[PDB]
RNA sequence: GUCUUGUAAUUGGAAUGAGUACAAUGUAAAUACCUUAACGAGGAACAAUUGGAGGGCAAGUCUGGUGCCAGCAGCCGCGGUAAUUCCAGCUCCAAUAGCGUAUAUUAAAGUUGUUGCAGUUAAAAAGCUCGUAGUUGAACUUUGGGCCCGGUUGGCCGGUCGGAUUUCCAACGGGGCCUUUCCUUCUGGCUAACCUUGAGUCCUUGUGGCUCUUGGCGAACCAGGACUUUUACUUUGAAAAAAUUAGAGUGUUCAAAGCAGGCGUAUUGCUCGAAUAUAUUAGCAUGGAAUAAUAGAAUAGGACGUUUGGUUCUAUUUUGUUGGUUUCUAGGACCAUCGUAAUGAUUAAUAGGGACGGUCGGGGGCAUCAGUAUUCAAUUGUCAGAGGUGAAAUUCUUGGAUUUAUUGAAGACUAACUACUGCGAAAGCAUUUGCCAAGGACGUUUUCAUUAAUCAAGAACGAAAGUUAGGGGAUCGAAGAUGAUCAGAUACCGUCGUAGUCUUAACCAUAAACUAUGCCGACUAGGGAUCGGGUGCUUGCACUCGGCACCUUACGAGAAAUCAAAGUCUUUGGGUUCU
């Protein structure tokens, strides 16, 4: 059945940014689907979404840009004590300088970025680059 | 196609695709305002009825159910409400 | 998914799932048994001092032809019968029978060297000195 | 797709985005409510009902005219069935199919098929008793069914 | 011989501790270091070894020996008369006061795989489905906006190439307000403070501001009853002996070490040190409230309440004081009655279950219909062969075979139609018609509302053969008989034939039980056929959902064969069982 509604979205994501697509539907949506999409427009991975509303889960459709490679979701979400986010930074992104671990904290989803200035850890959700 | 519309699709496409699987779902079956010979009392009758629908009053046949919508009596006269 | 569990709360089936297929392994199963005790001549020791029952002249495995030189081993710990290779050129002449021999490993993990049918073991020393040395002509076999 | 076979088919009913809902109904909600509960006493299920208000009525879905579900309705009425209805009708089919059994020893695929179905029994029965609608010890019995259902 | 570099069993003066040894030093006493008189290198001596030289692997198709022997060789391989491999000599390589061997172990090993393997065909998807634990499980509940105040870095003029501050340019973080906004609640400590003003202008750009009186305004700050959904996770703190590990300082002559040491007027002394970090899982304290679970008001026994009664106990300073003892109180429970309130049920998952509708099907069971054939037997005519084969023989036959007609019985089987068609969990399932339940798909503005996915244990069903006991016993036919063939032929071929082949009641539990491809979910690409349902029509076509498949390409994948799944896997994580 369905488990990860967020392992779907990215995985169309991905799919459609392989085969050059310029849009994407997204079904289920979620707060933590728009969360991640957030995160992803900030640094500019994707461009535009729109939720349509259809009084269920609702869909998405985001619009995409060509500068994505890879998104994806990290099952299970593993918690991250604040001292190893840099093993899943090493193991998850291609190089030290970009792309982005996103994490589930008490602070709010976000990058591990950000997470280093805030002073803050919780749980891997995916990463983008 | 790579670059194309999903949030305003055409509406003959819309019309064409399945009812779950349009932007929003929702029935493509509609009500009926029938009107029996007999009786001028108006009924209410769902296109995909199911049960034989009788006129409360008059007791005759309005339509008779089938797979999907439903065929109706000979002498009927049938309007979308 | 990848076919084993992957969720946050299945530790104990990826551990015990783990022990399992461990059995596969060579060196696992031999250590947790106990075979290098339990069957195993040396009883899981590099060496062994025996003394010697026999000369076995051994014809090689095909495509070599040789007669390889042996000798039958009485091992003192266990009572275990055991066959040795006695290396380099004519150090057969050197044993003679009822002479205490240290035996050692063939360097395979007991399984037969080269081309010899049957021989896991070689002589290292004879009557308390080297092979090596008898061989070399450093030392001279004693008396007894 | 199914519970219990591989048929893996989407049929169903399409529900319109419209909740408050529709402007070509005229019959008010206390007067829907009296249809329901009429039709209640003269021996019917909630499912039953509800197609007779779709067909011989205009009544779109119950919930958006009147407010509530047609269950919540009969049960605010003490119309409540002592056990729920999709239960009723599942052991229904079960005395239906043991009963064929009897006479027919050698009718393997009857005997296949009444796993299946008493195995459906028995997850919505535990379902049940979660939620505290059935009593916490209640219990499906092949010998004492035939007595519940009818 | 130009600038110098090698090689000569060519010749020079230097240098030296290994050793031996005055004597000190050292030490409980010595010994040994450290120091040191005297004595102690010419290459034959104060003399380096251990393993190799085909490849892997760095170093010779150089000489002599042996001739598949002796022997080598971790592995591949060498050796049978030119041995690049054996025993030697020479020469050369490697590491070197060490180097080899044996066994164990770690890395190499993504050959144990959490990170991170493999399962169509290399080893490996359970014959099939049900199912408990386990693992896993759709969406939804304060979001956004406006403010304000301190922070931390780069600023901007780092101006002396090094450090400084004003306001401002910001970025990034943190707290408190307001916006339909729990920010536990009240009961005395204390009101500290600063819109309390008994002397106002003490005072850098009115946003870089005071000398205190009078209830104050107590979130600035302690102990009190009063009751407080419950976890997981994460931050910080604390803890987690020393040694060991990482690590700072320090010329033990260097270093391994050690925890010393270092500067004076070296004549009566000054001084820096012996840091720091890590070590979770558990417990403790603390901040956060995303993620994930959990509880709450639905037959209201629900919430708030200065109400308005009953009822139930509790006891304080008094009323002298113990004590008897009714009340007013003062705080609790508890049952009524009135009051306030928007009074209280999240979607309805292209999740699942249930109902309903017309259907579809070689799905199942129990009865029931035929069908021709095959063998045989009654009545038939006929006249020599008929059977069977690559060719023969075995066999049946003038008591009439075979062939031919007529009417029968018996058992089995269900042709042709019959397909890249259907149904079923799989095994399987095909003459007709009844009866019995079952089921998918489709249709649905019906119903419930997470009831689900996959599943150790445990269960149902499971071709053929085979087993036990009754029935049945046409045909074919293991065994067996039997004629050929053949060196043999108790094999293929040929003629018979027992069990078996069919059925009832019990068993058995397996097959290349095969798509050699677990199941559930999502996404990724064109095409036409076809089966079932539905819709539109201009009535045979299109659309649609669901099926069995098929064709092209390969985006991708793969060791390849190939594959629309065997794809979306080093850009490595949707869930789960088995091997
Ligand atoms: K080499
Ligand atoms: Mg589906
Ligand atoms: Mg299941
Ligand atoms: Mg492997
Ligand atoms: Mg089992
Ligand atoms: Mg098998």
């Amino acid at each position: 059945t369905r488990s990860s509604v967020l392992a779907d979205a990215l995985n169309a994501i991905n799919n459609a940014e392989k085969t050059g697509k310029r849009q994407v539907l997204i079904r289920p949506s979620s707060k933590v689907i728009i969360k991640f999409l957030q995160v992803m427009q900030k640094h500019g991975y994707i461009g535009e979404f729109e939720y349509i509303d259809d009084h269920r889960s609702g869909k998405i459709v985001v619009q995409l840009n060509g500068r994505l490679n890879k998104c994806g979701v990290i099952s299970p979400r593993f918690n991250v004590k604040i001292g190893d986010i840099e093993k899943w930074t090493a193991n998850l992104l291609p190089a030290r300088q970009f792309g982005y671990v996103i994490l589930t904290t008490s602070a709010g989803i976000m990058d591990h970025e950000e997470a280093r200035r805030k002073h803050v850890s919780g749980k891997i959700l995916g990463f983008v680059y | 196609v790579l670059v194309q519309d999903l949030l305003h699709p055409t509406a003959a496409s819309e019309a064409r695709k399945h009812k779950l699987k349009t932007l929003v779902q929702g029935p493509r079956s509609y009500f009926l305002d029938v009107k029996c010979p007999g009786c001028l009392n108006i009924t209410t009758v769902f296109s995909h009825a199911q049960t034989a629908v009788t006129c409360e009053s008059c007791s005759t046949i309005l339509c008779t159910p089938t797979g999907g919508k439903a065929k109706l009596s000979e002498g009927t006269s049938f309007r979308r409400k | 998914g990848k076919g084993k569990p992957r969720g946050l709360n299945s530790a104990r089936k990826l551990r015990v799932h783990r022990r399992n297929n461990r059995w596969a392994e060579n060196n696992y199963k031999k250590r947790l048994l106990g075979t290098a005790f339990k069957s195993s001549p040396f009883g899981g020791s590099s060496h062994a001092k025996g003394i010697v029952l026999e000369k076995l002249g051994i014809e090689s495995k095909q495509p070599n032809s040789a007669i390889r030189k042996c000798v039958r081993v009485q091992l003192i710990k266990n009572g275990k019968k055991v066959t040795a290779f006695v290396p380099n050129d004519g150090c057969l002449n050197f044993v003679d029978e009822n002479d205490e021999v240290l035996l050692a490993g063939f360097g395979r993990k007991g399984k037969a060297k080269g081309d010899i049918p049957g021989v896991r073991f070689k002589v290292v020393k004879v009557s308390g000195v080297s092979l090596l040395a008898l061989w070399k002509e450093k030392k001279e076999k004693p008396r007894s | 797709g199914r519970m219990h076979s591989a048929g893996k088919g989407i049929s169903s009913s399409a529900i319109p985005y419209s909740r408050n809902a529709p402007a070509w109904f005229k019959l008010s909600s206390e007067s829907v409510i009296e249809q329901i509960v009429k039709y209640a006493r003269k021996g019917l299920t909630p499912s039953q009902i509800g197609v007779l208000l779709r067909d011989a009525h205009g009544v779109t879905q119950a919930r958006v005219i009147t407010g509530n579900k047609i269950m919540r309705i009969l049960k605010s009425n003490g119309l409540a069935p002592e056990i729920p209805e999709d239960l009723y009708y599942l052991i229904k089919k079960a005395v239906s199919v043991r009963k064929h059994l009897e006479r027919n020893r050698k009718d393997k695929d009857a005997k296949f098929r009444l796993i299946l179905i008493e195995s459906r029994i028995h997850r919505l029965a535990r379902y049940y008793r979660t939620v505290a609608v059935l009593p916490p010890n209640w219990k499906y019995e092949s010998a004492t069914a035939s007595a519940l259902v009818n």
